[PDB]
RNA sequence: AAAGCAUCGCGAAGGCCCGCGGCGGGUGUUGACGCGAUGUGAUUUCUGCCCAGUGCUCUGAAUGUCAAAGUGAAGAAAUU
RNA sequence: UAGCGGCCCCCGGCGCGCCGGGCCCGGGUCUUCCCGGAGUCGGGUUGCUUGGGAAUGCAGCCCAAAGCGGGUGGUAAACU
RNA sequence: CGCGACCUCAGAUCAGACGUGGCGACCCGCUGAAUUUAAGCAUAUUAGUCAGCGGAGGAGAAGAAACUAACCAGGAUUCCCUCAGUAACGGCGAGUGAACAGGGAAGAGCCCAGCGCCGAAUCCCCGCCCCGCGGCGGGGCGCGGGACAUGUGGCGUACGG
């Protein structure tokens, strides 16, 4: 419904994938800043959304996905028609949302069949 | 053998209809809101001869409902109509000669002409000169109407089928003996290349199943099966009977 | 065709199921393997119904 | 029309054969062209052997030719594994590799494994950089010995083991060769129907 | 991944899910023109296993071909020969309808190269195929060494010379006792070799 | 050939015909006073008997024949 | 004409010679994980084709897979 | 109402490219006779040939086994000799007719999809500067555009990884 989906996007906005320009900023900054001290700081890659049906399908099978959101207007529907059942079998919560274009805006793309939360 | 005359006609070519001087397609007005729920008035501007057709045609002018423009319609002329007469078409039109009404609203025994075979086909039945159809009965539950066609056949049609009240003008045309081969020549010169007709028994075997012989004779039964292939289907096709028809027509 | 085969197997018409599946899938060896695994799912359904 | 005694012949000349007749007037020219290409290739690849990479010994199939050996397409992966040669490296140093071949018996495998090792000793390996050698043949070995080996590399020859004359024992004189073949054929022919009958009586008795 | 499931689902063509999808799709494809460019592959799994990649220069065309055999196009069914050659109906074309579909797509788009094609639906009168086409002059195609082969002139109109997967299936190619007709590369090549009289110089 | 005469098919999902093909095309800008297919040959006066044969046509309750598919039975299955 | 004859001009690969530069780990053993192309195969039937003969290949239509599976093993079939 | 996103479509003398037609000896994909032989003739033969249509290249096609075999086994394709006028086909008539092994010519192997893992790590276009520099590009930059999670690239393909 409308208020849940709005709430869902509000949380998913906080874990949007870095844009290529944003990643380049992160890099130059990380490379130059870590050059002054010790370069070897892998630290922790922050949590982020995982997009794409192939990426999500593997995450569900490994039970690494805390929450799976699937667009309702995927065409061909074969790309996701198995996904609700698969999420049920592995016991990961899944929600169908209105608009693949809405999901695509999260990942800065035109569309997206599904997204998944792994860590928050 | 070679291709017989009846088979060449389907290729068109010299057998196509002579339509150079024909005045148009004699059809009813296209069905619309006005003629579905009320009536529309039109005026007969002219009654014209259509070459190859024994029935006169009427140029009828109606106002257009949606645009400031006059619409000219070519009708089959019901006998008795005259220039300057108003004719009305619609469900709520009155039962007068030349008016166009759905057959459902007509009382039983109405004589009609230029009758739609299907609702909205703009007139297919009883269009030749002197012919008419009769409304026999109605079935208000099924929205169906039974009519009697000029052939004597009785047909069930939808009650939304429109028709022109009256008979087609020009009746009695076949009463006059043509008398001369020349008058027959001029008659078909306006229709199509189908005249004169050579008897098959006067041809040669190469070009007609009946050709040949040291005597002119069919030699085989003239009655031929319905499934006979083209080029063989000559004579009396699928004849149920042959000989002078004595007594009345059956079935 | 897998549904009708299972109907025949449920009435214990094993011969009729094999002759049906053979016509549908083609060879006799393909027919046995199919009929056999359809028997397992019917057996699986019986276990679930019992529990 | 036949005439007196003759052979019944069916010559296959009822099609337009004259349209497809291959003459061999370019045969001398073809032989020259192949020779020049061989010479050109040998000069290009010198000092590597002119014929090509070394091939393994394989036994010809069928009963007609199983007594003879010949050159195979390439050494099997098992032969290279035993010889200690990486399959990717083998091609660069002049060893043909055939991943399709499988070794059914150990005699064939050891024959080709020995062939590979003996080839490796005979191989002179030039360094990739002439100034700097790492694990390549010795400068002296490269300087003089290296020459283009013409003809197949280590030709595959049919070896026959001589068997010296010996005294015939009593057992050999008593061996019935004909009857051994005749019974062996019948044993193979009747083995099944004997297994059926012997089995059939088993549940009959039990 | 996802593709394995889509591949397994597409194998269940008489399931309720796939029966519905095929029927609603086949109706939709019947409402378009015989040749029509698809915005994207209908079957992403089947497309990419046949050579398709989601990059610029790869295009999909949906082709509709009438089903059935090949009636002999002689006037009035007269063949003017011996009774062995009197057949007009019950005759079959040597190539498949999938091959014909590739030929249609290739002929219309002469500037592209037919890579492969795959089935997407059928009804009583039409079969629907999606042909993968490659533009041989796009930089994303010419600057990729894996796809540089399609840009060579010898690969012009592969579908018209029986070089695509669907086209080569009708040639009788293959290895073994079954495919002896086409030893040498083609049935014509084998026939030429076996009917050529080799007259040597010394006979 | 012809007018005249007679017979036959057809109410359009149709008759007759074309066409390799698109339910494409001709008749048809048509609709039984029409289109299509035959015979005879103006007018006058007549056009008898025969449905056994061969055609054509109607009918299909039902028996006798009657293909592929399907259904059954036996068999390990092919098959019968 | 003959000639590992001469001279001139142009063009190309190789051979060693700084760079403009890019690019840069491999093998063995052990443990664990992973592993495959579907209206396709196959079956029926039809037509063509083949030396392929109870069907060599191809195609149409109908049926329509499996995963210790599938194909082949030149006589149809079942079991091994 | 409207404003946006996507999807599916459309128009342009839009920016930049590409196809057409020819030749056709040889090559590839189709279509495809009859004369003729059978002392007649219909299956057969002629012949998958002529004619007809399409598509190429300097060669083409084929090609790295869903192979052959049944041996102590061979090992992509193509060509030659042989197998062999043979096994087989055939109004079992006329006629037709391969392959495997063997010896040679040549010799060369490989890549994806999938399955996974790597922060899409990938690609196209545009603008600018520096250098080789008839546009072939290399790099650097740009909070430039687009493709792309309906999946680009690295690794990896049955010889396992
Ligand atoms: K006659
Ligand atoms: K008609
Ligand atoms: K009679
Ligand atoms: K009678
Ligand atoms: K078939
Ligand atoms: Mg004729
Ligand atoms: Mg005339
Ligand atoms: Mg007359
Ligand atoms: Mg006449
Ligand atoms: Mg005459
Ligand atoms: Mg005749
Ligand atoms: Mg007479
Ligand atoms: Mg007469
Ligand atoms: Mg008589
Ligand atoms: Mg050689
Ligand atoms: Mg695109
Ligand atoms: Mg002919
Ligand atoms: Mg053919
Ligand atoms: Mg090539
Ligand atoms: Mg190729
Ligand atoms: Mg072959
Ligand atoms: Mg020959
Ligand atoms: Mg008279
Ligand atoms: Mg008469
Ligand atoms: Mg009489
Ligand atoms: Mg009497
Ligand atoms: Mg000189
Ligand atoms: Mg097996
Ligand atoms: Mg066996
Ligand atoms: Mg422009
Ligand atoms: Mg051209
Ligand atoms: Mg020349
Ligand atoms: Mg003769
Ligand atoms: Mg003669
Ligand atoms: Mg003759
Ligand atoms: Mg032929
Ligand atoms: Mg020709
Ligand atoms: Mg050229
Ligand atoms: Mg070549
Ligand atoms: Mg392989
Ligand atoms: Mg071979
Ligand atoms: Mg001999
Ligand atoms: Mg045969
Ligand atoms: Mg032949
Ligand atoms: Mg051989
Ligand atoms: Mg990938």
């Amino acid at each position: 419904d409308r208020q849940t989906a709005t709430q869902l996007l509000k949380l998913a906005h906080k874990y949007r994938p870095e844009t290529k320009q944003e990643k380049k900023q992160r890099l130059l900054a990380r490379a130059e800043k870590k050059a002054a001290g010790k370069g070897d700081v892998p630290t922790k890659r922050p949590p982020v959304l995982r997009a794409g049906v192939n990426t999500v399908t593997t995450l569900v099978e490994n039970k690494k996905a805390q929450l799976v959101v699937i667009a309702h207007d995927v065409d061909p529907i074969e790309l996701v028609v198995f996904l609700p059942a698969l999420c049920r079998k592995m016991g990961v919560p899944y929600c169908i949302i209105k608009g693949k274009a809405r999901l695509g805006r999260l990942v800065h793309r035109k569309t997206c069949t599904t997204v998944a939360f792994t860590q928050v | 053998g070679r291709v017989i005359r009846g088979q060449r006609k389907g290729a068109g070519s010299v057998f196509r209809a002579h339509v150079k001087h024909r005045k148009g397609a004699a059809r009813l007005r296209a069905v619309d809101f006005a003629e579905r729920h009320g009536y529309i008035k039109g005026i007969v501007k002219d009654i014209i001869h259509d070459p190859g057709r024994g029935a006169p045609l009427a140029k009828v002018v109606f106002r257009d409902p949606y645009r400031f423009k006059k619409r000219t319609e070519l009708f089959i002329a019901a006998e008795g109509i005259h220039t300057g007469q108003f004719v009305y078409c619609g469900k709520k039109a009155q039962l007068n000669i030349g008016n166009v009404l759905p057959v459902g609203t007509m009382p039983e025994g109405t004589i009609v002409c230029c009758l739609e075979e299907k609702p909205g086909d703009r007139g297919k039945l009883a269009r030749a000169s002197g012919n008419y159809a009769t409304v026999i009965s109605h079935n208000p539950e099924t929205k169906k109407t039974r009519v009697k066609l000029p052939s004597g056949s009785k047909k069930v049609i939808s009650s939304a089928n429109r028709a022109v009240v009256g008979v087609v003008a020009g009746g009695g045309r076949i009463d006059k003996p043509i008398l001369k081969a020349g008058r027959a020549y001029h008659k078909y010169k306006a229709k199509r290349n189908c005249w004169p007709r050579v008897r098959g028994v006067a041809m040669n075997p190469v070009e007609h199943p009946f050709g040949g012989g040291n005597h002119q004779h069919i030699g085989k039964p003239s009655t031929i099966r319905r499934d006979a292939p083209a080029g063989r289907k000559v004579g009396l096709i699928a004849a149920r009977r042959t000989g002078r028809l004595r007594g009345t027509k059956t079935v | 065709y897998e549904r009708r085969a299972m109907e025949l197997l449920k009435v214990s018409k094993d011969k009729r199921a094999l002759k049906f599946i053979k016509k549908r899938v083609g060879t006799h060896i393909r027919a046995k393997r199919k009929r056999e695994e359809l028997s397992n799912v019917l057996a699986a359904m019986r276990k679930a119904a019992a529990k | 029309a036949p005439s007196r005694n003759g052979m019944v012949l069916k010559p296959h000349f009822h099609k337009d054969w004259q349209r497809r007749v291959a003459t061999w007037f370019n045969q001398p020219a073809r032989k020259i062209r192949r020779r020049k290409a061989r010479q050109a290739k040998a000069r290009r690849i010198a000092p590597r052997p002119a014929s090509g990479p070394i091939r393994p010994i394989v036994r010809c199939p069928t009963v007609r030719y199983h007594t003879k050996v010949r050159a195979g397409r390439g050494f099997s992966l098992e032969e290279l594994r035993v010889a200690g040669i990486h399959k990717k490296v083998a091609r660069t140093i002049g060893i043909s590799v055939d991943p399709r071949r499988r070794n059914k018996s150990t005699e064939s495998l050891q024959a080709n494994v020995q062939r590979l090792k003996e080839y490796r000793s005979k191989l002179i390996l030039f360094p990739r950089k002439p100034s700097a050698p790492k694990k390549g043949d010795s400068s002296a070995e490269e300087l003089k010995l290296a020459t283009q080996l013409t003809g197949p590399v280590m030709p595959v020859r049919n070896v026959y083991k001589k068997e010296k004359a010996r005294v015939i024992t009593e057992e050999e004189k008593n061996f019935k060769a004909f009857a051994s073949l005749r019974m062996a054929r019948a044993n193979a022919r009747l083995f099944g129907i004997r297994a059926k009958r012997a089995k059939e009586a088993a549940e009959q008795d039990v | 991944g996802a593709y394995k499931y889509i591949q397994e689902l597409w194998r269940k063509k008489q399931s309720d899910v796939m029966r519905f999808l095929l029927r609603v799709r086949c109706w939709q494809y019947r409402q378009l023109s015989a040749l029509h460019r698809a915005p994207r592959p209908t079957r992403p799994d089947k497309a990419r296993r046949l050579g398709y990649k989601a990059k610029q220069g790869y295009v999909i065309y949906r082709i509709r071909v009438r089903r059935g055999g090949r009636k002999r196009p002689v006037p009035k069914g007269a063949t003017y020969g011996k009774p062995v050659h009197h057949g007009v109906n019950q005759l079959k074309f040597a190539r498949s309808l999938q091959s014909v579909a590739e030929e249609r797509a290739g002929r219309h788009c002469g500037a592209l190269r037919v890579l492969n094609s795959y089935w997407v639906g059928e009804d009583s009168t039409y079969k629907f195929f999606e042909v993968i086409l490659i533009d041989p002059f796009h930089k994303a195609i010419r600057r990729n060494p894996d796809t540089q082969w399609i840009t060579k002139p010898v690969h012009k109109h592969r579908e018209m010379r029986g070089l695509t997967s669907a086209g080569r299936k009708s040639r009788g190619l293959g290895k073994g006792h079954k495919f002896h007709h086409t030893i040498g590369g083609s049935r014509r090549a084998a026939w030429r070799r076996r009917n050529t009289l080799q007259l040597h110089r010394y006979r």
